[PDB]
């Protein structure tokens, strides 16, 4: 109310008003869903268009061979964090010759949203990530959030409608856990998952995105007829 | 009326900022007292440990500046450690640059224009402590001096501060009328801090086991703090006449 | 310069003759090359004497200001404060500095730091441009945990050889005594040392 | 200069 | 973080006031009085001295400050404020003059540097007028004995005699029926003594006022013989019982 | 942050006017009045100080004349101290020009630049403008004699005669009734003096209360004087005129 | 390239009874190449007299430096400078660049206005004031003119006759050195009169 | 250049010689070598003339204002320290080579400044190229427990013994007594054993010798 | 570069300037103008290092040429040598200072007047009645000082500006390919397109 | 009013409201707690399981500082982070300088500095973060506890967040019944029963416990977690008591 006008206030019950309206920038995204094996991950996302005469708004992003994340909210946003892990992965494989793990990815995208909170003129970032990745210690799935919270997950869901897939992943969680070595039956259930959080719309072919990483597989995203597939 | 949220002049000439960080003085709700002797100053302050999990060694607003300087502050804790740490800083310049150590008024004086500039300057609020610099000068011999949030500062022959400030002011003040002179005509600083303890036992009203009280020393060439045996050793003494 | 100090059984002792040069001309035959950066951490100092002045003055303030937030520093401590300024700035310096301290935990210390600005911890140490003369001396007639008598006999025999034989190196033989009890201050003239 |  | 703080906090209001610089000026007049007066060969600043506690010494206080060996100063209003435009004004003698030709400014010129440090205050972002009227005193060769006044807004002016703070309305008054353009040094001290025993209320000795005079060149205040040319401060700080032997004869 | 806090020195209003720059001019509408007036063999500069008092020292005073260079004069209308800043930026200006030519600085280009500084408040870097507009009287070997005004816009024109800070109003219309081509510089003095007698807030103009200085190539062959009034001398050209 | 015999020159000041007088050459030359016989070396800033041998490009420089910082002075101070202060003002200037001098070797000469008392002084190129009671000189001949002066000077002459000796001291000063001459100029100052005088000499 | 200092009972004394040089030539022979940067802390300088005296001044000058922000009477030691960290920062490009003496609340002092900035302590120094020879008397005739009177005449002495034999150094003896509890005394030209004697003729011209070119008045009024 | 002469006659200004632009053992141009019209009554000749002549000249010229359109007046030829010598001063002192050495020849109209002012790098300024650059001074100003008059009119200074040319293509190692010349004064500049 | 908008800003009692609001962000976290022993110091903290899908285990709170100082903290969990991230550059500087670690009360001002001058400005917002720190130095072992205005003390047993009374009432028992001293093996056992006590507070979701510790004889004066064998033992000692 008083308490909005920027980043730097705190509302008399210790609340962030902007980094909460940042919040809410996610919840109008379009749907995408994120799933792990113990071999593989898995980002499926559901993409958006202007009208029937546009293109659908692309929203998975490679980070490295064996990193990469999908959007949900302010997609320039999504394409300044993305920058800065591409040039974080860059860095440990340039100085160290080492892949950067999954988790450092998360904590320093954590530490890049949080100095946007704590200071005048700045303000939070708009977007939601799914960070998922395979490395020294398996396949990972990460959940970032602009308040700068990010969570390592079996599966999850962020956008609009989200939690109906995150409901039917919670219910799933002891199968597809135990899809190891078997990366088709890992997107189905992915497919499935994003699925519950359709309305009036439908799986088509220029509207699902996925993308895989594993073991034996460098991040890639499948589009168009690839992903034909799957519906 | 944005003139009381900054450190600008209101319309009746005053700054609210100032003024409210004096207010903060007391948030402790801890009185101090100075006296100088013949050959030494000290410092007496109470202390206050009111939670069972605190460890009471670490609860201190007493601060040994330099070698010869002490400083007793009255005010919260974070802005008090703020200054003691940018006097601690000042003092060791002073002694690099100028080749001899730093007199506490002239420290005081110091610690005085960078209050002054919180007041003057938007951006920086003002400290919302009281500091009372203690030493034995080697050319003005026992000193106290004391800064406030205003940027003000002035020797003393003797002072309180605190929320019962004026009533250990005023018993000071009776035994100079009676006493003629402008010190405690005392030879060891033992008791030159039982005179200490007693004027302010008689001021507030209220008797002090050994946790209850904080004394500093300040000697030719070092100030110190007193340990609770120290104290304690100085309340029987006290008793004991 | 001809400098050192030694370890022993109480503590450290430090040792140095008072010449300074400014070419075959001694600039000054009383000088004081041991020099207190703390009540009892203090150096000893060769090489220029404009440098070996400035660090040790810009030491002392560090650990001035290391005291006020930390308490005693230790002799480790010191000797790093030394190295830092030395190495970081090689390309300028010509010092060549022993540190030497007593702790009561760690009772007496001895750091050399040479003209790159490595660290060397050592039961005793030598240096300046006489060192070169008592190398065989001192290593031959070192002992560790000698007493008082016995290290202020090491260092008086050593210095004297190494002020016999350096042109860059005379005057009195200072020393300063690191122990539990204090801070002493020895002087040695040329009438004792000589005919030793 | 001075040296020592 | 950084000063952020980087536009005007003085600005014109709708009829053409500072409001700050007028905010400041009622600052000054809640100050303690303080006065000057210039004679054929001197002039006198006095104020009294007013403590904040009977334990405070002060003596360590000092309202009369020593600017360069031949000017001084005195103000009203806020005293930390003036603490630090004498450092900074007597500083700026040196930077901007003394290490320039060799010699102190005059009088007008260093009255000048502080009036542009104050006009500063005025314009300058993220900052406040200086809350102080200030009187300078001093001599130099080419202009003789001068008196200035400087106010928050940077504005000054030379007076043959003028007061400032609490009671100048009646100081003012009392100043102008006594003063004449033939008035010796100790005539003008007299009528000092005199003007400030109307505005100060309490106590009246050399222990609760403070008086400093610009006169003769001092050659025991210097601290060193063998230079003709060099003669010794103008400046002299009256002592405590100096100012009592003329409190007899008032 | 800070934001809460900046007036925003440096905006238009609905109209397209700009605030700060009207009540700048809204407060040097209360300063003493000055007077410029050209004649074809010199200039006079006439001012009116702030209400005096009687213990003011008259003679070793600046208020309202300031001399820029041997050739430039100005009257100030508005805050001594702001002008004082500008002043100082116009005479170091003056030597920049000389050093860099050899020559004496034009009056335009010297009253350009200081319009132009003032300009600069109005336009950006968030602070107050100047609260003072300035009369210079001066010459050069191009246009000779030369009025000028600028104020806080950063606005300058030339003029035949002209005035600012009090009474503008009625003293442009005084100016402008008995003002000719043809006048010398006795006759301008005469005006000058008469028109401050008749606008004036004062009971009675005295000596005591006036600036004065002309600007003549009335030294000894073609080259100009520059004479600031000694008080006598204000005190005899008052009597010489008959106003007291 | 040794900036200060590039162009050649000789400045030289003496003191007498109520008076003072400076000189200088008027050679301005590219080593071995005479250039100009009109450049003179000797400035005044009201009744302060400035003479600037060296480097010609920095005598010009200097010149302007100090018209511009007189008068500024004269404005703020609301009087003429006097030798005394411009001497120090001239020092101040050199000495600000110290690691990157101007080639010059001023000399102030003058009468204080309000004592009487005749003033001289000299400088090296950065600043290093050099006061004196009978003479000061500079320039490519500065030796000759050292020998000149101590020879022939004496205290307390009249005008009129520390006309013959400055000018006798330059001239034959001046024929003794390549890079010096070409005409020459002296400068007689009393209390509140100045006469210049252009003298005759050897033109090679 | 010869410059010395030596302490004694109450106080200490600095002197120096009156010669200034460049290369083989004598440009000055009575300039001021003592220098004063506060009413009691007075210095003798060596080396580059320019260096000598600005360092001084500037040092002089800041020793000044810290005396007025602490209300103290100034230190030597405080002098000494600002010089060398000055002259060390310049790593020897500024040229001045210092004698540092006087009177202080603490005690009365005596150091030298080289300009690489290292100091030294002593009851007695010389700096300059006249400092060997007056370094040979001071270690001849110094002693412990000098009087005011006998330290003034070894000092003077020191700086003869320059004037003679030093060809960098001449002319006259300067001398500055600190003695604590008393103001400092200045003693310009203690010495003048180098006075030029009479010359066999005089050189005053007939008027007119010189040929004359041209006349004119030079205007200086406004 | 090399070769730049002017001559001040009573009611001119004339300027003469090589031809030649020589680069090691090749003479690559024999009809460069080494000359730029700063204003209508201000011409300026330069010589030195390549590359750095052309661009001081130009710059100088649009700086003029700015204060010609900024002030809708013409400097007079003292305060452009002027302007050109504190540039000048300003550069020797720069990391890479301007090798060019001008000669300014200008008729002042406010005087009636011609003018001729010597620059070299270094900053140094001489208004003479003739003047020379590089080597041909040590040929031309011992003719001049033979043959020159006060009093000369613009045929008399081309007649003798003739003069100089032959002693320098005789006694001159280099081939400098003439001499294009120009005169300035109360009705501008115009170059003289037969010598 | 308006006093509460701007942070820096004196309200007319001489309170700092932007900092008593961070506070109320700090009490909204999780609960964490320290508990000081014979030769070390043990701190623990609460975990709350949003979901099924939260992998076990991989959510690490608990932050080691140099090699011998552990950080925990409730409220803004990215705040916390940056206090951390600075106290590393802190701790790094001072072992660059002094070559020894740094000690704890030393550490502890550097963060109180640091926190402390996140109050001076209104261009920047106070930490909405009450830290729980310490170790073990050559004085022996330091326990800390930092709040939002830079306040600081040492403590034989802190606590914050949600749960921060049942905690602390649980911690003074402790200190009441134990006056020689507790074990560092005791004290982890114990930092498990008070966190499952102070669960009740937050008894919604159940939620994972996270336990480390510095102690001079079983870590060697070293930071680690608590793990395994070790930390099931100190589960089923909790569990034990509630029932
Ligand atoms: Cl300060
Ligand atoms: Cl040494
Ligand atoms: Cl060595
Ligand atoms: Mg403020
Ligand atoms: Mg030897
Ligand atoms: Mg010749
Ligand atoms: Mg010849």
């Amino acid at each position: 109310n008083n308490y909005d006008g920027d980043t730097v206030t705190f509302s008399p019950t210790g609340r962030l008003f902007q980094v909460e309206y940042a919040l809410e920038a996610i919840k109008q995204g379009s749907v995408t869903v994120g799933l792990r094996s113990n071999t593989h991950a898995v980002l499926v996302a559901l993409k958006r268009n202007a009208d029937e005469l546009s293109s659908y708004q692309k929203k998975i992003i490679k980070c490295d061979e064996h990193m990469g994340l999908s959007l949900a909210g302010l997609a320039p946003d999504a394409r300044v964090l993305s920058n800065y892990l591409r040039q974080q992965c860059n860095y440990s494989s340039l100085v160290f010759n080492r892949k950067l793990a999954v988790e450092r990815a998360g904590h320093l995208l954590c530490d890049k949203a949080q100095k946007n909170t704590q200071s005048y003129g700045g303000r939070p970032y708009g977007v939601g990530l799914l960070i998922i990745g395979y490395d020294k210690s398996g396949a990972h799935l990460l959940e970032f959030q602009p308040s700068g919270n990010v969570t390592e997950l079996y599966g999850t869901a962020i956008g609009a409608r989200s939690q109906g897939a995150k409901t039917y992943l919670e219910r799933t969680l002891d199968t597809f856990i135990k899809i190891d070595g078997n990366p088709d039956e890992l997107i189905k259930a992915g497919v499935e998952a994003i699925s519950q959080s359709l309305r009036d719309e439908s799986l088509t072919v220029d509207n699902l995105s996925i993308a895989i990483v594993g073991k034996d597989t460098p991040f890639t995203i499948y589009d168009g007829e690839a992903v034909a597939k799957y519906i | 009326g944005y003139d009381r949220h900054i450190t600008i002049f209101s319309p009746e000439g005053r700054l609210y900022q100032v003024e409210y960080a004096f207010k903060a003085t007391n948030q402790t709700n801890i009185n101090s007292l100075a006296v100088r002797g013949k050959d030494c100053t000290v410092v007496i302050s109470q202390k206050k440990v009111p939670d069972k999990l605190l460890d009471p060694t670490t609860v201190s607003y007493i601060f040994c500046i330099s070698r010869t300087i002490g400083m007793v502050v009255n005010g919260p804790i974070p802005d008090a450690r703020n200054a003691a740490l940018r006097a601690k800083a000042e003092a060791a310049e002073f002694r690099y640059k100028y080749g001899y150590d730093m007199p506490c008024d002239v420290l005081a004086k110091r610690m005085a224009n960078l209050s002054q500039i919180y007041t003057q300057r938007a951006y920086m609020r003002p400290l919302g402590v009281i500091l009372t610099f203690v030493s034995v000068d080697e050319e003005l011999g026992p000193s106290i001096y004391k800064t406030d949030p205003a940027g003000y500062y002035v020797g003393y022959k003797a002072t309180a501060t605190g929320p019962k400030q004026q009533e250990i002011t005023t018993n000071l003040e009776n035994h100079f009328k009676k006493s003629k002179i402008d010190h405690i005509n005392e030879e060891s600083w033992e008791k030159v801090v039982e005179f200490a303890i007693t004027h302010m036992i008689d001021a507030l009203g209220t008797e002090f086991s050994k946790n209850d009280l904080e004394v500093g020393v300040a000697t030719k060439d070092k100030f110190f703090t007193l340990s609770a045996e120290n104290i304690e050793e100085r309340l029987v003494a006290i008793a004991e006449q | 310069t001809s400098i050192m100090a030694v370890t022993f059984k109480d503590g450290v002792i430090l040792g140095a003759d008072s010449r300074t040069t400014t070419g075959a001309y001694i600039a000054n035959r009383v000088t004081d090359k041991l020099t207190r950066v703390h009540d009892k951490i203090w150096c000893c100092r060769s090489g220029s004497a404009a440098d070996t002045q400035a660090i040790a003055d810009i030491v002392q303030y560090h650990l001035e200001l290391y005291t006020s937030q930390y308490g005693t520093p230790s002799t480790e401590t010191a000797a790093s404060v030394f190295k830092e300024l030395c190495y970081e700035n090689k390309d300028n310096l010509t010092a060549g500095i022993i540190v030497a301290g007593y702790d009561d935990k760690n009772k007496g210390e001895v750091y050399t730091i040479p003209l790159g600005g490595s660290v060397h911890k050592l039961p005793y140490a030598i240096a300046g441009s006489g060192s070169t003369f008592i190398y065989g001396y001192c290593d031959k007639n070192f002992r560790e945990n000698m007493s008082k008598e016995e290290t202020v006999d090491f260092i008086k025999h050593s210095l004297s050889q190494a002020i016999k034989w350096d042109g860059s190196s005379g005057g009195v033989i200072r020393m300063v005594v690191l122990t539990a009890a204090g801070v002493e201050r020895l002087i040695f003239y040329p009438d004792e040392y000589e005919q030793l | 200069a001075p040296l020592x | 973080m950084t000063d952020r703080y980087s536009f005007s906090l003085t600005t014109f209001s709708p009829s053409g006031k500072l409001g700050q610089i007028d905010y400041a000026l009622t600052a000054v007049k809640q100050g303690v009085t303080s006065l000057g007066i210039k004679a054929t060969n001197g002039v006198v600043i006095a104020t009294e001295k007013k403590s904040s506690s009977p334990l405070a010494m002060s003596e360590t206080l000092s309202k009369v400050s020593l600017l360069t060996p031949d000017i001084g100063a005195v103000y009203s209003g806020m005293g930390p404020d003036y603490r630090v435009l004498v450092d900074k004004s007597r500083k700026v003698a040196h930077t901007s003059y003394k290490r320039i030709y060799g010699e102190y400014p005059p009088t007008k010129l260093l009255v000048s540097e502080v009036a542009k440090i104050m006009q500063e205050a005025t314009q300058s972002g993220g900052v406040r007028p200086f809350g102080v009227s200030l009187l300078i005193a001093g001599h130099d060769e080419f202009n003789g004995f001068s008196l200035y006044q400087v106010d928050p807004s940077g504005s000054y002016f030379p007076w043959k005699a003028t007061a400032i703070g609490k009671g100048s309305v009646a100081a003012k008054t009392f100043l102008e029926k006594r003063w004449n353009d033939e008035l010796e040094l100790e005539d003008a001290i007299h009528i000092a003594l005199l003007t400030l025993k109307e505005s100060v209320e309490g106590e009246f000795n050399g222990d609760t006022i403070e008086l400093a005079i610009i006169g003769d060149e001092n050659p025991d205040l210097l601290g060193y013989t063998g230079i003709p040319t060099d003669k010794g401060p103008r400046f002299r700080k009256l002592t405590s019982q100096e100012i009592n032997d003329r409190l007899e004869a008032l | 942050g800070s934001r809460r806090y900046d007036s925003r020195t440096t905006i238009f209003s609905p109209e397209g006017r700009l605030y700060q720059v009207e009540y700048a001019l809204e407060s040097i509408s209360h300063a003493g009045t000055a007077i410029g007036i050209m004649a074809s063999d010199g200039i006079v500069l006439a001012a009116e100080r702030k209400v005096t008092s009687t213990l003011l020292e008259q003679d070793t005073s600046t208020e309202k004349l300031y001399k820029l260079n041997d050739k430039i004069a100005v009257a100030v209308a508005g805050l001594t101290a702001d002008a004082e800043i500008l002043i100082n930026t116009a005479r170091i200006h003056a030597q920049n020009y000389l050093k860099t030519y050899n020559e004496d600085i034009p009056v335009e280009i010297l009253v350009r630049r200081l319009s132009d500084i003032k300009q600069g408040y109005t336009q950006h870097g968030g602070l107050r403008p100047f609260g003072v507009s300035f009369i210079y009287a001066g010459y050069d070997d191009r246009y000779g004699y030369q009025l000028y005004t600028s104020n806080p816009s950063g606005n300058y024109t030339g003029w035949k005669a002209i005035s600012v800070g009090a009474n503008t109003s009625a003293a442009q219309t005084l100016l402008q009734m008995d003002y000719k081509d043809d006048m010398k510089v006795d006759d301008a003095i005469e005006l000058a003096l008469k028109t401050l007698s008749k606008t004036t807030d004062s009971s009675a103009l005295t000596y005591d209360r006036l600036e004065f200085a002309t600007i003549r190539k009335g030294a000894n062959d073609g080259e100009v004087y520059q004479k600031i009034f000694k008080p006598q001398e204000i005190k005899d050209i008052l009597v010489k005129t008959g106003i007291t | 390239s040794d900036p200060s015999s590039i162009n050649g020159g000789i400045v030289v000041a003496m003191t007498g009874k109520d008076c003072v007088a400076i000189a200088c050459d008027l050679r301005l030359g590219s080593q071995s190449l005479g250039v100009s016989n009109k450049f003179e070396k000797i400035f005044h800033y009201g009744h302060v007299f400035l003479g600037i041998t060296g480097l010609a490009t920095d005598v010009t420089t200097l010149n302007e430096m100090f018209r511009y910082k007189t008068n500024l002075y004269k404005l703020k101070e609301e009087r003429a400078i006097e030798p005394e202060t411009f001497t120090q003002l001239v020092s101040s200037s050199l000495y600000e660049r110290r690691f990157g001098p101007y080639f010059v070797g001023p000399v102030v000469a003058g009468i204080n206005s309000k004592s009487g008392k005749p003033f001289i002084a000299g400088f090296d190129l950065i600043g290093c004031i050099d006061e004196a009671k009978d003479f000061i000189v500079s320039g490519t001949a500065s030796d000759q003119l050292f020998g000149m002066c101590e020879s022939l000077y004496e205290p307390n002459l009249e005008p009129e006759d520390l006309f013959e000796t400055i000018s006798q001291a330059l001239l034959n000063a001046a024929d003794r050195d390549a890079l010096s001459g070409w005409g020459a100029v002296v400068y007689i100052i009393k209390k509140d009169e100045v006469v210049k005088r252009y003298l005759k000499m050897r033109q090679d | 250049t010869t410059i010395v200092g030596v302490k004694f009972n109450n106080g200490v004394v600095i002197a120096a010689d009156t010669r200034s040089t460049q290369g083989p030539i004598v440009a000055d022979k009575n300039c001021a070598k003592l220098h004063r940067i506060s009413p009691k802390i007075w210095c003798a300088g060596a080396g580059t003339a320019a260096d000598t005296e600005a360092v001084t001044q500037l040092i002089g000058s800041n020793i000044e204002l810290h005396s007025l922000y602490t209300s103290r009477e100034p230190r030597v030691v405080s002098a000494l320290q600002m010089l060398k960290q000055h002259l060390f920062k310049y790593q020897g490009h500024i040229g001045a080579y210092l004698i540092v003496a006087g009177v202080d609340p603490t005690g009365s002092h005596l150091f030298s400044i080289h300009a690489h900035g290292s100091t030294d302590v002593g009851y007695y120094l010389s700096l300059g190229s006249g400092s060997l020879a007056a370094m040979a008397v001071l270690e001849s005739h110094w002693k412990q427990d000098l009087t005011k009177e006998e330290a003034i005449k070894l000092a003077s002495d020191a700086i003869q013994a320059g004037i003679w034999n030093d060809l960098g150094s001449g002319s006259n003896v300067d001398v500055c007594v600190m003695e604590i509890g008393k103001d400092a005394e200045y003693l310009r030209n203690y010495l003048t054993p180098n006075v030029r004697e009479e010359k066999q003729k005089s050189y005053k011209f007939p008027r007119g010798t010189t040929a004359v070119l041209k006349e004119s008045i030079v205007n200086i009024c406004d | 570069m090399d070769i730049i002469l002017g001559i001040r006659v009573q009611d001119s200004v004339i300027l003469a300037s090589s031809k030649a632009v020589t680069r090691g053992i090749s003479v690559l141009k024999d009809s460069d103008d080494k000359t730029r019209q700063l204003s209508p009554h201000t011409l300026m000749s330069f010589a030195g290092e390549a590359g750095d002549t052309v661009q001081f000249a130009e710059y100088i010229q649009a700086n003029i040429q700015l204060y010609s359109i900024r002030e809708d007046y013409e400097l007079s030829p003292q305060a452009v040598s002027s302007f050109v010598r504190q540039e000048l001063a300003k550069s020797i002192r720069s990391r890479r200072p301007y090798q060019v050495n001008v000669l300014i020849g200008g008729y002042d109209k406010k005087k009636n007047k011609p003018e001729l002012y010597q620059i070299d790098y270094l900053g140094t300024k001489v208004e003479l009645p003739y003047g020379a650059h590089g080597y041909s001074g040590f040929y031309t100003f011992s003719l001049l000082d033979h043959h020159y008059r006060p009093d000369m009119t613009t045929e008399e200074g081309l007649d003798l500006l003739k003069l100089c040319v032959q002693e320098l293509e005789k006694r001159m190692p280099m081939d400098f390919k003439g001499v294009i010349v120009k005169i300035v004064d109360k009705d501008g500049i115009r170059q003289v397109d037969d010598f | 009013t308006g006093y509460d908008l701007s942070n820096s800003v004196f309200s007319p009692d001489g309170r700092n409201f932007q900092v008593e609001y961070a506070v109320k962000a700090v009490e909204n976290g999780t609960t964490s707690i320290g508990i000081k022993c014979n030769d070390g110091v043990v701190f623990a903290v609460e975990k709350l399981i949003t979901s099924k899908l939260l992998v076990p285990q991989k959510n690490v709170k608990i932050q080691v500082v140099d090699r011998h100082i552990g950080c925990v903290y409730s409220g803004l969990i990215p705040d916390g982070r940056h206090l951390v991230n600075r106290g590393r550059e802190e701790a790094a500087s001072f072992k660059k300088l002094y070559k020894t670690p740094i000690p704890i009360p030393a550490f502890a001002d550097r963060l109180g500095q640091y926190v402390q001058a996140h109050t001076l400005y209104n261009s920047v917002r106070p930490f909405g973060v009450s830290t729980i720190f310490g170790g073990v130095d050559k004085n022996g072992a330091h326990l800390y506890m930092l709040e939002p205005s830079g306040s600081y003390w040492g403590y034989k047993g802190a606590a914050t967040g949600k749960g921060r009374q049942s905690a602390k009432a649980e911690l003074e028992k402790l200190v009441d019944h134990h006056p020689e001293g507790l074990s560092a093996r005791e004290a982890v056992k114990q930092a498990a029963k008070i966190i499952y006590l102070a669960h009740e507070d937050n008894k919604e979701k159940d939620f994972e416990l996270e336990i480390s510790w510095c102690s001079l004889s079983e870590t060697n004066g070293l930071h680690k977690f608590v793990k395994g064998d070790l930390l099931q033992e100190a589960i089923d000692f909790a569990q034990k008591e509630i029932n």
